């Protein structure tokens, strides 16, 4: 079989420097040009660099990247290569190495890619959460779990009790490098006044458990 | 294909061809050595080496034959000067949409100290506009890297 | 941002024919006919479906169609199947790079009725004001197919800086569910009349405003 | 510029084919509608797209204009060379001309798939290889359904004027249909 | 099964050329009388050799038939070269009223030869079968059949005798216009 | 000559066979294709693969595109040999069979040559016998180099 | 051209007394006769294939025979081979009339090259000085097919 292979994703401070690799299985690794395309955990893909088959003389750069970025490859090796430096906080992506071939008669789209990478840029340390309450035929309530890291956090609604209505969201990286999330519950207006509700946030990386009642508004 | 092109009195060797001021567009004359050239009696799938023999067969009509206006003569020539199916073939990349040779613009590869360079081959063009160099790089790749085996043989 | 402007989501019924639009500029997608359109299921890698505008790759379900028209391109899906609800990219050829690609789309097929997003705008807490900081909450919740775009308004003035949104998760109704946070200093939050959080689903906008 | 390998430089030539007009001739284009063949320095032939007709025989006299030898035997064999590279041609209503004191001119009708006025624009397509692309707003993946909003095609003979002006002259587009002549035409 | 040198192992393979329908014709022999020569896989046309005749005219009305495009151009094309690649010719009848296209010859160094000789090429695939003299003859080929019918008829599934291919219908393409008074 | 350009390998899909897999042939036996003029199994990849391209690039309403690339892909006067061997009772070629040499270990095979039929029936291995040699023997100097 | 034409050895050729005029049978080895094959710019070659051409109709066929040639003149010669020298021709340059050729014969080994065409200019036969150049390039290449090989 064709394949492709990652190497060196990992955590990284914001600023640092990291380098990864790409491996060829079951092909002629020189005839080929490889590029690199990250793809944000939640969001659409995007091209970073390329190189040229054989040597790489011809070397193209995303505007976003250029200058930060410097992709290598060794034929012999059969090793593509791309470092990285002066991380940013938004470079947190899943980084793929894909082949193609740029020839005018007989061209090659990029129809072999590799399984990818997860690259993650954060210079934060360990942190416990902050929890808010989201107080309100039928309203939604919830907790706000604000500037943790890392991942990840467990939310449960009056200690596994409730659990009819809950939905407990992924995890959001905000530009500081701290992750945040939401948990809200769905229940009939008329209940507000009788039923308690209180979320349990558990953050055992940091070695914390936080109840939080929620009030209607005064 | 049979026309025979040759450089007579040229200087440095015998066999290679150079292409005047006036060949040229906004361009100064070029020369191209013996190891390029040759393979235009070699191979029958270039299409520079065609307008070579065009641009030779016109040079050679003028000089050696008077003028009545002379079109009877390139249209039995034709098939002995130009390779008629390689027409046909940028004519069904054209109308299947794919980078076509329009036998305008060629590129090379031209050592910066040897000064051997390679058979300019076609460049391509697609929706009147000729590709960018990262759209065919592969492809100066292998002549980069065929340039090297012919230095050697 | 994605330099090929491809749709929130397209969804159809099981045998359907459904049609991703892929639309670029003229340096991309009208300057040469090297399209590819590529799925991607969750968690594998992208899958070339398409190549060169309409050319298929040997595997590929002949039920997969490409098309082009100017500086527009459409990934046509006929005789729609569950195996086929998939994320699905479009790349080309470009003057400034050797490759652009797309947004994204999600297509759906569609095995129970479109339902509307139930939006719940939550302003900032009480705890969090008296912690010099104030985080906008917007709740989307019970809507299918499972992709929205959120929009953030101060005044009926568009937001763009401080805006983190999730992906749509699937609730346990099988239903999806997305959120949107909008961070901003106190000064801000009591500075403006109103903030709004416009939602819009399957070209049909849900919206909220609350004010301080 | 841009080097390969460290020592090879890429470097481009664009060739002039202008030097070719006195043994072959050059074909050109001007502007959407206008096209041009060039066979010498003084005289050529221009190849017009539109919607306003100039003919309106229904007639095309071509025994009486052999006879009389006022035509230019260069200009009339380009253009003998371009009815037979017509593929499928059937019905010679369409087709008009007018050879009088030796000025040629031959009108195409193509208000008349897999038709007449496709063969015209086929054969002319490849006649202006240099822009026939323009002419053309379906050109790109149809083959036998090329189709245009122009009503008549003139071919009229003119003087050599410097109007190349949206591509190049080149021979390629003449030379390429001497093969294709005679071989797509039914029984008389 | 059979092996060269002591590593080379003899393998073959047979093309099926009923791919190409969609591009180019595919000339095929059912049995000694009937040949086809399918035009992709609805139309076709039908090369019958009988003693019975079916057009009785002594006229081929081709500039009618021109007018009214009620035929098909491709079938049509098919049948233009074939008259064009006859040699020497200088019997032919034909009936193109409401599209329907049929033609009909009526049969050494003769105008029954150059029919049989293009006919021969025509059909690549198994025309060998029609003429008993073929091998040894060029000039000579004849027949016991007195007319050459041709016919537009639909795909069936006949290509019993000999499998399709298109390189009968290609190599009279450069024959054209090249044998004519 | 011909100029279609049709990595640089072939694969011949099932549908392209009859009654068989499908079957790929190397780098090396296929770059002969553009080498040489005189081989018919080449002339047949040229037209699979013109009749496969313009499927995918193209709309069907097509019988003027072949037309015209018919010098461009095939050779016409290999046609024309075939049927001077036909009109003088020589084995001929019909373009259906073609027989290669393919190794049990390595799974190198030469450039299929075309199995000529002689009134109506192939001819036994026996009677192209010193043919399979000659190829066996320059398929030890390929391998060689 | 497609034709494939073939004592000694299978593959090589010799012209009889009859095909020559004023001398004697002529045989060529297999290694100069198999460039008729590869190359497209040789004369010799065509007529060959002529040769061997109107031989093999002559014994395999029962003549009635113009119709048989006007089909196979392009598988045999090329065409354009004969264009080139009528293009030398218009323009006097020494050109090939298909007649006399000249090959270098080993005093002793008996290899021989491939007969090149012996030009005329009007009327004339070109000196041996006018194209001695010409046949210095044919021996150095002869040399080089006697190392090719005995270094196999
Ligand atoms: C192959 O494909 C390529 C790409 O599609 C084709 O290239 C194009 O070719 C055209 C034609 O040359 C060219 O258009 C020119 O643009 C120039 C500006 O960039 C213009 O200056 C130029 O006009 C001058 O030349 C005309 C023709 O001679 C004149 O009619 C005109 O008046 C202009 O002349 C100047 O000089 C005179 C004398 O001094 C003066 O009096 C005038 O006022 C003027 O100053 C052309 O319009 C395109 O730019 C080319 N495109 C690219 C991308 O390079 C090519 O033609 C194709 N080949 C074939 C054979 O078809
Ligand atoms: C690959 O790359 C190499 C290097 O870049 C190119 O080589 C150069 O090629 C150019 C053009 O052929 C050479 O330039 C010319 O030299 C000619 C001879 O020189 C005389 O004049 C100088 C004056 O100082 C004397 O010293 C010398 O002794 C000679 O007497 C000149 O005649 C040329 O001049 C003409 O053009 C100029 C404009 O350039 C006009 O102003 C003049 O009036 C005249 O018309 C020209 O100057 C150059 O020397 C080469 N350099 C090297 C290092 O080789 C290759 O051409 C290139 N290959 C390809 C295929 O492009
Ligand atoms: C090249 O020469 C060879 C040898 O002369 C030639 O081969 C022959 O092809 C025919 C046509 O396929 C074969 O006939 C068949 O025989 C089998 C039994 O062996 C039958 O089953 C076949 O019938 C089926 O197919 C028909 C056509 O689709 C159907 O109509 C029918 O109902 C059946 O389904 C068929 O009769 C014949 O056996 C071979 N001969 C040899 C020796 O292999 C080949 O056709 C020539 N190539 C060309 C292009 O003409
Ligand atoms: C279409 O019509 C033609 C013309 O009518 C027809 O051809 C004829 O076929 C018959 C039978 O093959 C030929 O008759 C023979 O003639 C030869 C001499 O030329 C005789 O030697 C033959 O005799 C032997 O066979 C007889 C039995 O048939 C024996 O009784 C006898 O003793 C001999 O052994 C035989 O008589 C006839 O010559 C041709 N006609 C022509 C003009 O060639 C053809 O068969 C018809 N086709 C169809 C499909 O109907
Ligand atoms: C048609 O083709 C002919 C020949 O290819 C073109 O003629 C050429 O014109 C140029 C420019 O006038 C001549 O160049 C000149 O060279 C002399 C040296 O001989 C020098 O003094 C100048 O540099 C001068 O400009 C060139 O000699 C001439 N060639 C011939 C064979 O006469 C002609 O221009 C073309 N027609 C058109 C309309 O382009
Ligand atoms: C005329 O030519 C066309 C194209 O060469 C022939 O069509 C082909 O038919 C086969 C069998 O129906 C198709 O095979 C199929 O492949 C799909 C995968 O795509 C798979 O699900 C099955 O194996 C299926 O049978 C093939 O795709 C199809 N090719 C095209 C381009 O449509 C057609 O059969 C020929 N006509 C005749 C009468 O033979
Ligand atoms: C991609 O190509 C464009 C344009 O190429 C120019 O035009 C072509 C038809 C051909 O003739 C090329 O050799 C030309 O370079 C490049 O844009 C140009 O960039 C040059 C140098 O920066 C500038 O002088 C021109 O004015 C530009 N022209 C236009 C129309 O923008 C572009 O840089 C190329 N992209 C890459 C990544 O190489
Ligand atoms: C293309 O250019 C030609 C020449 O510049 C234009 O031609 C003329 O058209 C105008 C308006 O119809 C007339 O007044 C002139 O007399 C015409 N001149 C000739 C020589 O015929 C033509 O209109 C242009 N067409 C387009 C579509 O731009
Ligand atoms: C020539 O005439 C035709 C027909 O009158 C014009 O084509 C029409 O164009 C308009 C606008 O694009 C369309 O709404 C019509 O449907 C077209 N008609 C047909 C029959 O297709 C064409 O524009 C004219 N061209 C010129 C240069 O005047
Ligand atoms: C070849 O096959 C065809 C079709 O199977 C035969 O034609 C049929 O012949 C019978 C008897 O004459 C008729 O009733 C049918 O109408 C004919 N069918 C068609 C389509 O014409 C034909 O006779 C066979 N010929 C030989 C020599 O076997
Ligand atoms: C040459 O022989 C080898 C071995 O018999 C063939 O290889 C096999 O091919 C089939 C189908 O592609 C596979 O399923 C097997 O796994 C292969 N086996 C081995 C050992 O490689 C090969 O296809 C033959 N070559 C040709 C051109 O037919
Ligand atoms: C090359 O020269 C040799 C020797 O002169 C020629 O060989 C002689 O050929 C004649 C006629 O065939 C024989 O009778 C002699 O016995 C041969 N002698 C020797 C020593 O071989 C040979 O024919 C010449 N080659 C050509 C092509 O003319
Ligand atoms: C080429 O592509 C451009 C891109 O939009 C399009 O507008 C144009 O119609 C195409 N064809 C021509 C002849 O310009
Ligand atoms: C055409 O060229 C010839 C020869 O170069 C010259 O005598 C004549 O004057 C030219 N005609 C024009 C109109 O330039
Ligand atoms: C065409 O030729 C005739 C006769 O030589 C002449 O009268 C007429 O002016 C020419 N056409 C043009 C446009 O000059
Ligand atoms: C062209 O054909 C149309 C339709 O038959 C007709 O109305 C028109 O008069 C014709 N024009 C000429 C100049 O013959
Ligand atoms: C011919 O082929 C087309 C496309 O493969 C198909 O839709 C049609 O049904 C076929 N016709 C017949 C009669 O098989
Ligand atoms: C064919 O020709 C013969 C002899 O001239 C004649 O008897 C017969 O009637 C003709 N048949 C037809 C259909 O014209
Ligand atoms: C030939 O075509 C005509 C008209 O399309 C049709 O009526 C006739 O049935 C066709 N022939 C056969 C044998 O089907």
């Amino acid at each position: 079989q064709v394949q492709l292979q990652e190497s060196g994703g990992g955590l990284v401070k914001a600023g640092g420097s990291l380098r990864l690799s790409c491996a060829a299985s079951g092909f002629m690794f020189e005839r080929y040009s490889l590029h690199w395309v990250r793809q944000t955990p939640g969001k659409g893909l995007e091209w970073v660099s390329s190189i040229s088959s054989l040597s790489g003389s011809h070397i193209n750069y995303a505007d976003s990247v250029k200058g930060r970025f410097t992709i290598s490859r060794d034929n012999a090796k059969n090793s593509l290569s791309l470092q990285m430096n002066s991380l940013r906080v938004e470079d947190t992506a899943i980084y793929y190495c894909a082949r193609d071939r740029r020839s005018g008669s007989s061209p090659v789209p990029l129809d072999v890619w590799g399984q990818g990478t997860t690259v993650t840029v954060s210079s934060a340390s360990t942190k416990g959460p902050s929890v808010f309450p989201l107080a309100p035929g039928t309203a939604a309530l919830g907790c706000l779990v604000k500037d943790y890291f890392p991942e990840p956090v467990t939310v449960s609604w009056n200690s596994g009790a409730l659990t009819s209505g809950v939905h407990t969201f992924p995890a959001v990286l905000q530009s500081s490098g701290l992750y945040s999330l939401s948990s809200v519950v769905t229940v009939p207006s008329s209940s507000l006044g009788t039923q308690t509700y209180i979320c349990n946030v558990n953050h055992k990386p940091s070695n914390t458990k936080v109840d939080k009642r929620v009030e209607p508004k005064s | 294909f049979t026309w025979t092109l040759s450089d007579s009195e040229g200087k440095d060797t015998p066999g290679g061809y150079c292409l005047t001021r006036w060949m040229l567009i906004e361009a100064e004359l070029k020369c191209f050595g013996n190891t390029a050239v040759a393979k235009c009696n070699e191979k029958h799938d270039e299409e520079f080496c065609d307008m070579l023999r065009l641009f030779d067969f016109n040079k050679q009509a003028i000089q050696r034959l008077k003028a009545p206006t002379s079109i009877q003569l390139i249209n039995k020539a034709v098939n002995a000067l130009i390779n008629d199916q390689l027409i046909m073939k940028n004519h069904l990349r054209d109308i299947m949409c794919i980078p076509y040779c329009n036998y305008s613009k060629y590129w090379y590869l031209n050592h910066t100290t040897t000064g051997r360079t390679s058979l300019p081959k076609c460049w391509l063009v697609s929706n009147g506009s000729y590709l960018n160099e990262t759209h065919f790089s592969d492809d100066i790749e292998q002549q980069a890297d065929n340039m090297i085996t012919e230095m050697l043989q | 941002l994605p330099v090929l402007t491809q749709p929130a989501s397209v969804s159809g019924s099981p045998g359907q024919s459904i049609t991703i639009s892929c639309t670029g500029t003229s340096s991309d997608v009208g300057a040469y006919n090297y399209v590819s359109w590529y799925q991607q299921h969750p968690g594998k890698a992208p899958k070339l479906i398409i190549y060169e505008v309409k050319i298929r790759p040997s595997g590929v379900s002949n039920r997969f169609s490409g098309s082009k028209s100017g500086n527009t391109a459409s990934l046509t899906i006929s005789g729609l199947q569950a195996e086929d609800e998939a994320d699905y990219f479009c790349s080309s050829y470009s003057t400034n790079s050797p490759w652009v690609f797309g947004g994204g789309t999600k297509v759906t097929v569609l095995r129970q009725p479109k339902a509307a997003p139930s939006v719940t705008l939550f302003p900032p807490s009480s705890e969090e004001l008296q912690a010099n900081k104030a985080t906008l909450v917007c709740l989307i919740s019970d809507f299918y197919p499972g992709a929205v775009t959120v929009a953030w308004k101060a005044d009926s003035s568009p937001v763009k800086a401080g805006v983190e949104t999730t992906t749509p998760s699937k609730q346990s109704n099988n239903k999806y569910a997305a959120s949107s946070y909008l961070s901003l200093t106190p000064e801000q939050w009591k500075s403006h009349r109103s903030y709004s959080c416009q939602v819009t689903h399957e070209g049909s906008t849900v919206e909220k405003t609350v004010a301080p | 510029t841009s080097l390969y390998k460290g020592v090879y430089e890429l470097q481009t030539l664009e060739l002039n084919m202008e030097t070719l007009n006195m043994t072959m001739p050059l074909s050109c284009t001007k502007n959407n509608s206008h096209h041009y063949i060039m066979v010498g320095n003084e005289t050529g032939l221009e190849l017009t797209l539109t919607n306003t007709s100039i003919i309106n025989h229904k007639f095309c006299n071509l025994s009486d204009a052999h006879k009389k030898n006022l035509y230019d035997h260069a200009l009339m064999s380009i253009i003998s060379t371009f009815h037979l590279s017509i593929p499928n041609f059937n019905q010679y209503e369409a087709m008009s001309c007018d050879f009088n004191g030796g000025k040629i001119s031959v009108q195409y009708n193509l208000s008349h798939c897999g038709t007449v006025a496709n063969g015209v624009l086929q054969t002319f397509m490849r006649m202006a290889w240099g822009g026939s692309y323009i002419a053309l707003d379906s050109g790109c993946g149809n083959w036998d359904c090329i189709m245009t909003s122009y009503q008549y095609l003139i071919i009229q003979n003119t003087t050599w004027e410097d109007h190349c002006q949206f591509s190049r002259p080149s021979p390629i587009g003449y030379l390429g249909l001497l093969s294709q002549r005679t071989r797509d035409i039914y029984i008389s």
